[PDB]
Parts: C-alpha cells; sequence; structure tokens
C-alpha cells in the first residue's frame, strides 16, 4: 500500500457500471497525478453509490437511468443534453463518494496516494508537505464549420420558443451525429511544442505523442468479475487548456476518442457540461470537462478560473449548487438552523415574506437636502450568512463541501474570483431550496432591526436599503465640518459591533469578523423607486447612480446623461427652470442620437430568456458558428427585430429604428425625472417629454 | 388678408438643429450631392414593373442581415461602405439617398429607375440658351425680357428620356417647393397676359413664402421662382394649361413631411387667390380656381420633372424674370439645374426643419 507525495491535478469519472446487483452503481474515475518535478503520472480509484445519495443529488432519478449513462462510451456524443441534471447529480455524487472513501482530495496540493498493488486502485488520500508542482497552462485555439441544415435548427425553437440557439445547435448535433465527422475543423495547442491540425472534413487526414501521454494501466476493480484496462491520456507538460464553439471543442475531442479508443480495451465516458446544453441557457460562460480527455478547459483573468477549479474540486460550476450541500439535504439544515435561533428571530424566519416592509425607510419619491448622507455596505452578507447558518445547521443532515463555502467566504475579501462565485452560488442554492429564502429572509430582517436600533443612537436615521447594504442621513451633522469624518467613524463601529453582537447573540458564527465597509459620502440624494436612488456631493462634485437600467451602450449614454441633468438641477439650491433643464438634455440627448442613427449594435438591447421578445428572422438560422456563442443574453435592434449576433459582418439593415428605443429609453429618463421633482420640488406634474411632436421627424 | 390666414390656419412647428447636426441631417435625407450633378452616362436601376420585382428579389438574396414603389423608395442607407442600394444598381461607387422615377411606356405600364446618376445635358441640352444669346438680349423691361428668351428657346433605359416622374419619398426632407399649377380655362389665353399673371403668381407666393417663413431674407424681387409650362410664342392650348412652379425653400429652412408640403401648397394658393393683381390678370380665362393639386406631394407618388413629356407636354421654361434681378445669365441657367426642380435636393450653421403646419 505504496504512499508517493503527489498532487493531484484533475479528477474525472471514466466509467459507470453497475455490479451483479440492482440498486447501486459504482464508478471508476481517473486522477491526473503528478510528482514534485511535474512528471506525470495516472492513478484511477473507484467509488459506490447508492441510489439515496444519487437522489439527494438530484432532489428527486433511477441508478437505470445513470448506468445507461454508458452509451456515453461510443459516438453519440452530446448524451448530457438529455437529462443536464442526472449528469450534475451524477458528477457531485461521485466527488462526495470519492471524499467519503477515499479521504480528503485536493487538486494541486501536496497529498498523499495510497495504493493496492494487487489492483492497481487508490485505495487512501491523505494531504502532506513539499513544494508542489506549479500548474503548468495550455493555450487552445480551435474553429470548425458543422453543416447543421438551419430548417432542423428551427423545428427545435418551434419546439421551445426561447431556446438559445447554441442549445439548438447541440441538439441538432445530437440528432445527427455526423454532422460532427465531415466538419472543417482547425486546433491549435501551444504548449511551451506546437499542435495545430488541419481538417477539411475530420474524419479524414506537430505530434500528438508530445502533446498528450497515452497510458494504459491495468486495474482489478471489486466491481468487475475480471482485469480491465483503462486506457487514458495523461497531459505531458500542461495541466489545463485555456481558450468559444463548444461544438468544436466536443468534435475535436470526439475525434480523439474515436481514434485512441480504436482497439479492444475499456472506452471512457464522454461527457460535457455547459451552459450551452439547457434549453434556457445560463449566465456564466464554462465549459465541463467531467470525462474522456481528463483535464479542463478554462474557457475565459486565468488565475481565477484555475483557483476556482482547485478549490472547488472542478464540479463548479459544473455541477451547481451541489458543491455545498445537496438538494434535498438543504430541508434539513434549514429546519435545524432555525431551531438554534432565538424565538423572536424565528418568529421573524417563519414570517418573512419577500415584500415586506421592515425597516421604515423614506417614502418613494422623496429627497434629502443639505445634510451628511452616507451609504453603508456589509461585502457579501448573504453568503457569510449562508455559511454560518449551515454550520449552525449542520446537525440536520459530510462537511467537506460546507469546508469548501468557507473557503470561498474567507477567500472573497481578498480575492475577487471567490466573490465572483459567491455572486453565483448563494442565489442558486436559494433556488434550490426556498426554505433557504425564508431563513435569509428571517436573519437580514434581525440585521436590519438592529442597525434601526443602533442607529437611534448613532445620530444615524436610515433612509433606504435592505441591510446588507443601506444609507442614511446622519441628521445631527452641521451641515458642514470637518467634524463629519468622526460622527461617521463612530457610527460604522457601532453598527459594525452591534450587528456582529446579535449575530452572536443568536449563535450564528461568522467565518471572517463583520467589517462595515463605507461606499461612500454624499451630501444630497433623491430616491424615485424602490430600486432607483441617485447621489451627490456638493463640496466636490462627485455622485453615485442606482436603479437606471443598462440594456445596452444606449442607455450607458443616457445613464451619463441623467447623472449630469441631476448635478445641474441640484446645483439650483424653481421646479419649472428644472423642467428646462430637463428637456434641454432631453433635446441634446436625441440629437446626438441622431449622430449614432446608423449603429446598430449601439441600439440593440439585451433580453433575458424569460423576457418576452421578438421573434427569430428565419434568416438567423444560418448564422453557423455564431449560434453557438448564444448562451444568455440575446442582443436584439428593432419595425421588425433582429438579433444582431446571429449575422455576420457588417450588418446591412433598413434604418434602426431609433424612434423606439429612445422611446424606451426616454420612458426611464421620465421616471427618474419624475421623481426628482416630485421629491425635491413638490410638483405633482409627472415630467413628460414631448417625442412625437418635437424630434420624431427625425427618425421618420 | 393672408396673415389672418397664416395666423388662425397654420401652426408651425420647428426643430432649430446646429453645429454638426446640421450636416448630418442635411446628408441622409436630402439625395446625394452628386446624385444630381450630371455625368456623362446614367448608373442606375432601370426596368419594367415585372423586372424590378425580380431584381429586387435578386438583392434581397445578397442583403439577408436585415428585412416595389415603398421597396424602391426604402432602400436607402450609407455605412462607410457601398450602400445597400447597390445590391441592386451594381455599381460600388453609389451614394445614396437617391431618385426614384416613374416612367410611363408606350402603349402601356409602368417602369421605375432608381439611378445614382444621369445625363442632364442629354435632357437640357435642346432647351438651353448659350450664355452669348442670353447676354445680348438689348431688352430692358422684365417682362420684356423674359417674354423673348422664352420665345427663343429653340426600352425602359431610353423611356426614361421622354417620360420621366419623380416619386416623392417621405423619408427625405424637402428642399424645393414644387407646385403643380392645372389651370383650367374656357376660353384660350394669350401669351403675355399669362407672363404677367405669372409676375403676379410670384409676388403672392413670395409674400407667402415669406409669412410662413420667418426667419429667412426672400426678397420678394430677386428671390428665384422657377415655371415651367407644358407645351401644348402662341399659346395655343385651349382647355388646360399646366405649369410647374419650383421654389427654393429659403435660407435656413427644410421642409419635413408630405403634411407640412401639403400646407404649404395650400398657404401659397390661397396667397396668390388674395392678390387681386393675379385673379384680374387671369381672371375671366380660368374656370375653376383651384389652381394647386395639394394631394401630389403624399408618399409614394409622382410629379413629372421638367423637360419630360407625357404618353406631350415638354415642360419647358417661361423665364419669369425676377423684378431686380441680379445675374440674369444665372437665373437662364438655373432653369436647367435639376437640384432646382427636384423635391429631396441637396440645398444651395444651423438649420430649422419646418417638420408640422398642422
Amino acid at each position: 500500500i505504496v504512499w508517493v507525495e503527489e498532487s493531484v491535478s484533475a479528477i474525472t469519472l471514466y466509467a459507470v457500471w453497475l455490479p451483479p446487483a440492482r440498486e447501486y452503481f459504482h464508478a471508476l474515475v481517473y486522477f491526473v497525478c503528478r510528482n514534485a518535478a511535474g512528471e506525470g503520472r495516472a492513478r484511477f480509484a473507484e467509488v459506490s453509490v447508492t441510489a439515496t445519495e444519487l437522489r439527494d443529488f438530484y432532489g428527486s432519478q433511477a441508478v437505470v437511468a445513470a448506468a445507461r449513462a454508458a452509451t456515453t462510451p461510443a459516438a453519440s456524443p452530446l448524451e448530457p443534453l438529455e437529462n443536464p441534471t442526472l449528469w450534475r447529480a451524477l458528477y457531485a455524487c461521485v466527488l462526495a463518494a470519492l471524499e467519503r472513501q477515499t479521504g480528503p482530495v485536493a487538486l494541486f496540493a501536496p497529498l498523499r496516494i495510497g495504493s493496492d498493488p494487487r489492483t492497481g486502485l487508490v485505495v487512501k488520500v491523505e494531504r502532506a508537505w513539499g513544494p508542489p508542482a506549479a500548474p503548468r497552462a495550455a493555450l487552445l485555439v480551435a474553429e470548425a464549420n458543422i453543416d447543421i441544415d438551419p430548417m432542423a435548427l428551427a423545428a427545435r425553437v418551434a419546439e421551445h420558443p426561447d431556446a438559445r440557439l447554441a442549445w439548438a445547435r447541440l441538439a441538432a448535433i445530437r440528432d445527427t451525429p455526423q454532422c460532427a465527422s465531415a466538419a472543417s475543423l482547425t486546433v491549435n495547442i501551444t504548449t511551451g511544442a506546437l499542435f495545430a491540425r488541419e481538417y477539411q472534413t475530420l474524419a479524414f487526414p506537430g505530434a500528438f505523442g508530445d502533446l498528450v501521454e497515452v497510458c494504459e494501466v491495468g486495474l482489478r476493480p471489486r466491481g468487475h468479475p475480471q482485469r480491465v484496462t483503462a486506457r487514458v491520456l495523461l497531459p505531458r507538460d500542461y495541466d489545463y487548456f485555456v481558450s468559444f464553439s463548444a461544438p468544436a471543442l466536443v468534435a475535436l475531442f470526439r475525434q480523439w476518442h474515436t481514434t485512441v479508443h480504436a482497439a479492444p480495451a475499456l472506452a471512457p465516458v464522454f461527457a460535457f457540461l455547459g451552459p450551452e446544453f439547457e434549453v434556457r441557457g445560463g449566465p456564466v460562460p464554462y465549459f465541463a470537462v467531467l470525462g474522456f480527455p481528463g483535464w479542463p478547459t478554462f474557457t475565459v483573468l486565468v488565475r481565477g478560473a484555475a483557483a476556482a477549479y482547485a478549490a472547488l474540486l472542478g464540479a463548479w460550476p459544473a455541477v451547481g449548487a451541489r458543491v455545498v450541500l445537496p438538494p434535498r439535504a438543504w430541508p434539513g439544515v434549514a429546519s435545524a438552523a432555525a431551531g438554534c435561533l432565538l424565538p423572536a428571530v424565528r418568529e421573524a424566519v417563519a414570517r418573512w415574506h419577500p415584500a415586506t416592509k421592515i425597516i421604515q425607510l423614506l417614502d418613494p419619491p422623496a429627497a434629502v437636502g443639505p445634510v451628511w448622507t452616507a451609504r453603508f455596505c456589509f461585502p457579501g452578507l448573504r453568503a457569510q450568512l449562508l455559511a454560518a447558518l449551515a454550520d449552525l445547521g449542520g446537525s440536520g443532515l459530510g462537511r467537506t463541501g460546507l469546508a469548501r463555502l468557507d473557503a470561498l467566504v474567507v477567500a472573497a475579501p481578498s480575492e475577487p474570483w471567490a466573490g465572483a462565485v459567491l455572486e453565483r452560488l448563494v442565489p442558486d442554492t436559494c433556488n434550490a431550496c426556498p426554505a433557504l429564502r425564508q431563513l435569509l429572509g428571517g436573519v437580514m430582517a434581525a440585521v436590519c432591526l438592529q442597525i434601526e436600533e443602533t442607529a437611534s443612537s448613532v445620530k444615524f436615521a436610515v433612509c433606504g436599503g435592505d441591510g446588507g447594504a443601506f444609507w442614511g442621513v446622519f441628521n445631527v451633522d452641521p451641515q458642514d465640518a470637518d467634524a463629519a469624518s468622526g460622527v461617521i467613524e463612530d457610527a460604522r463601529r457601532a453598527i459594525e459591533t452591534a450587528v456582529g453582537a446579535v449575530l452572536r447573540a443568536n449563535a450564528v458564527r461568522l467565518r471572517h469578523p463583520l467589517c462595515l465597509a463605507l461606499e461612500g459620502v454624499y451630501t444630497h440624494a433623491v430616491a424615485w423607486s424602490q430600486a432607483g436612488v441617485w447621489f451627490w456631493n456638493s463640496r466636490d462634485n462627485t455622485d453615485h447612480l442606482g436603479g437606471f437600467p443598462l440594456r445596452g451602450p444606449a442607455y450607458t449614454t443616457a445613464a451619463g446623461v441623467v447623472r449630469d441633468t441631476l448635478r445641474r438641477v441640484l446645483g439650483l439650491t424653481d421646479a419649472l427652470t428644472a423642467r428646462g433643464l430637463m428637456e434641454d438634455a432631453c433635446d441634446r440627448l436625441i440629437l446626438d442620437a441622431f449622430n449614432k442613427r446608423l449603429d446598430a449594435e449601439y441600439w440593440s438591447v439585451r433580453v433575458s430568456p424569460f423576457e418576452a421578445s421578438d421573434p427569430l428572422p428565419p434568416t438567423a438560422f444560418r448564422g453557423g458558428a455564431l449560434l453557438d456563442a448564444e448562451h444568455y443574453w440575446r442582443r436584439v435592434v428593432r419595425s421588425v427585430g433582429v438579433p444582431v449576433d446571429l449575422y455576420p459582418r457588417p450588418l446591412v439593415l433598413p434604418p434602426v429604428d431609433c424612434a423606439h428605443h429612445l422611446r424606451e429609453i426616454l420612458r426611464e429618463i421620465e421616471l427618474v425625472f419624475t421623481g426628482v421633482l416630485a421629491g425635491v420640488w413638490g410638483e405633482g406634474g409627472k415630467f413628460v417629454y414631448p417625442f412625437d411632436d418635437k424630434m420624431s421627424f427625425l427618425f421618420a | 388678408n393672408i396673415g389672418e390666414y397664416v395666423k388662425h390656419n397654420v401652426t408651425p412647428r420647428e426643430t432649430v438643429l446646429d453645429g454638426d447636426t446640421a450636416k448630418a441631417y442635411l446628408r441622409a435625407r436630402t439625395y446625394a450631392p452628386g446624385a444630381l450633378t450630371p455625368a456623362p452616362a446614367y448608373c442606375g436601376a432601370v426596368d419594367s414593373a415585372t423586372k424590378m420585382m425580380g431584381r429586387l428579389a435578386d438583392a434581397e438574396k445578397l442583403l439577408v442581415p436585415r428585412g416595389r414603389l415603398l421597396r424602391l423608395a426604402a432602400t436607402e442607407q450609407q455605412g462607410p461602405t457601398p450602400p445597400a442600394i447597390a445590391a441592386l444598381i451594381r455599381n460600388a461607387a453609389v451614394q445614396t439617398p437617391l431618385p426614384v422615377y416613374r416612367i410611363s411606356m408606350v402603349p402601356t405600364g409602368q417602369a421605375f429607375a432608381a439611378l445614382a446618376w444621369d445625363d442632364w445635358a442629354r435632357i437640357t441640352r435642346d432647351a438651353r440658351l448659350a450664355e452669348a444669346v442670353v447676354s445680348a438680349e438689348a431688352h430692358p423691361d422684365h417682362g420684356a425680357l423674359g417674354r423673348r428668351l422664352t420665345d427663343r428657346i429653340r426600352d425602359a433605359g431610353g423611356q426614361m428620356y421622354v417620360n420621366r416622374n419623380e416619386i416623392f419619398n417621405g423619408a427625405l426632407a424637402i428642399t424645393n417647393i414644387i407646385l403643380d399649377l392645372d389651370i383650367a380655362l374656357k376660353e384660350p389665353v394669350p401669351f403675355r397676359r399669362l407672363h404677367e399673371a405669372l409676375g403676379h403668381f410670384r409676388r403672392g407666393a413670395l409674400a407667402a413664402v415669406q409669412l410662413l417663413f420667418p426667419a429667412a431674407r426672400v426678397d420678394p424681387d430677386a428671390y428665384p421662382c422657377y415655371f415651367f409650362k407644358s407645351a401644348c410664342p402662341v399659346c395655343s392650348c385651349t382647355d388646360k394649361i399646366g405649369l410647374r412652379v419650383c421654389m427654393p425653400v429659403p435660407a435656413p429652412y427644410v421642409v419635413h413631411g408630405s403634411l407640412t408640403m401639403r400646407g404649404v401648397a395650400r398657404v401659397i394658393q390661397q396667397a396668390v387667390l388674395l392678390d387681386r393683381d393675379f385673379v384680374e390678370a387671369i381672371g375671366s380665362y380660368v374656370k375653376n380656381f383651384l389652381l394647386i393639386d395639394t394631394g401630389v406631394y403624399a408618399h409614394g407618388h409622382s410629379l413629372r420633372l421638367p423637360y419630360f413629356a407625357k404618353i406631350c407636354g415638354r415642360l419647358l421654361p417661361v423665364f419669369v424674370i425676377p423684378p431686380a434681378c441680379k445675374d440674369v445669365p444665372a437665373f437662364v441657367a438655373a432653369h436647367a439645374d435639376p437640384r432646382r426642380f427636384h423635391f429631396h435636393a441637396p440645398p444651395t450653421r444651423e438649420i430649422r426643419v419646418l417638420h408640422s403646419l398642422g
């Protein structure tokens, strides 16, 4: 049972079979292990997963439906599209069985690796000491020309009216695998050697031996009554790729698979996941290798994806919220954490409803005159609270996922990659369990009632927010003088220490002690919606605007105009002169929009897969390899809608409907302006801009 | 009066564009600065109705990133590459906006012609007086000189050269006031009487033009009004006497809209019907009094251009020389520049766009 001090680089699923049994299955995992010198080696481990653990990571399906995902070992190449959460489940459950049976496992980190020479399988893993092998990076540029018939690519969206077209593209490539066979492909894998490859048709004719090493290892898995040989591709001098045609990578790796696994031996899984694999897309890009090749492909800095990989064992974002804790083991932690809280806080956690008025705020629309406004925040308080409460409910379910969460929480303040992961994971685990919605609502309610209670005593008056982000007026300061930094400092310390004391008093223990940020000191503020607030500092003409949509470039120019307009408008300290300044700003905006009356990309808005939008022109269905970049947002101009990205460049368009787009923008600017006029000068008059009367003609 | 009529029955809306937006507007909504400058031969898109529908269907097959008298009138843009019309015209140095024409064909049928440039001498050489002939015509009174100068005068891709109607494109601005006179008359009319009646048309209409365009130095003496009378100098014309009056829009203005120009025409109509001199000089010949078809400015509608017959009165000039004109050779020569008789021509700091009258 030999121990080698090494450093796993990737963990990837090789095979998934069921022994002479009925209610559980096994998996065989592939390890990319490297010595202190970098010298690569290839080891394996075996794991068992029960029906219940699978259902837990799925959120109930059946293990015969996760072993007929041993049709992935052929040329049926996009098997996850059939059932994506099944694969997210199977991979998260294997990564839990592996730590629960082989022990702690940490990508890129010094490790102690056992074995069983009778069998060759890794049996145990532990930590160790040594200055580990630096992950080397390989660059990858790849392009492919898949010939998908663009009438088949429209039938899919005929069935799925919101389908992102990277998904329709993949679904077609799934319904006729042979499209990836006759497909041009160019690849250029730089590895500090060089691997270019022409492929006029990818089924026909640097060295593929200086890029990978083909290794065959003999294994005797307990799940098999026979010795079975695993053939792998061990990277040399690189540990991951950095790159996006998802079908380009799919067909490339599918060629590699068909070639390597030609002769008699055992055949890997070949499964990939990405946002292109869901019908409605998914906001963030990633390409999850969880199968044949054996190592990742970070589709981008890059130290960010590398570190996220290493910290969450590579399952993020592939597996989703299953990184931290199974889906159907969240109700237990929710209830358990709920029980540990003080009964006042528990009544809060039980009567949380999303739309509640917990703190009295400035009722919109209203403005705050020359005061000392301050705008605070607790950086990432929802992630800290989720981690802390998951701990506090731990005894309702192991804790390795929660340790990953805790690493992401201690790392967020200093590294932004951790912050990104948190901002994407906290929402999505709540989406997987609503009792988490309510627990977080309750504890945030308690954290708002304090802050209110403390602000009563620290010359602060909460004027708006949510409890991790809030702002208010120091209605004791002299509207002047340098004795304003001192009071804001005292207030920030008092609220930091009070919120910390409250969270302790409920047995919620925070990874790293709260810091109350001061995100700016202002002197005027106007509030026009729930989310809409503009701030301004008269001492130094600095501002902040929040609540305006930024749906395209037109909207960022508009937001700049609204900010400059509000600066002048609050420089007037009647209402009519304000309206003059506002209509002057809108006039100048429409004229400068006329100068950009041809720039289609500027007037394009981004439309989610949920907000109903313009239908697709059939001409967009044959945009070729640009549909494959459409995973979340569709960028549309308009009257008939144009998806400006499903067409080659440069566009050849009728005039862009600048009146439609300026009408939208003017409606939002008019919300802002009605708010400011009502709030500061008490006008009941909704601000309206005459567009159809003046300036309509410019776009007729 | 007329001040009263344009005080009650017209509501100007103007928008003072300025600086570079002025140049952009002019270039964007008028014909290109070479669409009406002459050229050795035409680069255009001329065919019958059916072949034009086909050639459009074939330019659609190369204009796949978006989307027959709306569609031709639609096909305008430029960018920093060749415009979208170039798929139909089939050059790469086309420039837009550019004219679109409706062409009556013997024996029947209609053809259309969107052309980036044409040979305007081939059209208007057998009507052009030599600079010397003018400068030696020696005739002091301007009624006299105008009348004598008027006395002097003398396949789809070929039929465009005898019948050519210009299509109003409401996308575009209007830089000329193209009136379409259709005087119906009971007893025939001499030509000195008509010429003096037109000298009284211009004066009243210029008063109307000055009321409608207040910040414009439209001197009612030297402001050019270009008259073309259809041939039928003996008039010889019984029943109907077709004129065509073209006035530059005054200096800082441009007109936008079909309804705006319908309004301008109707105001000019009422102003010239309120001139007591005009209706004496022309009355007792003229049955009706509706001298101006204000409904010819609608999008998609066509007006026969000067120097073109009908399928045959060539609209040939009647030089109603301005009182107190300054450079008579130039005024005579302008009855030949196409810019002075197309709706959407280039104008010859700020501009104001009269986009509504009511």
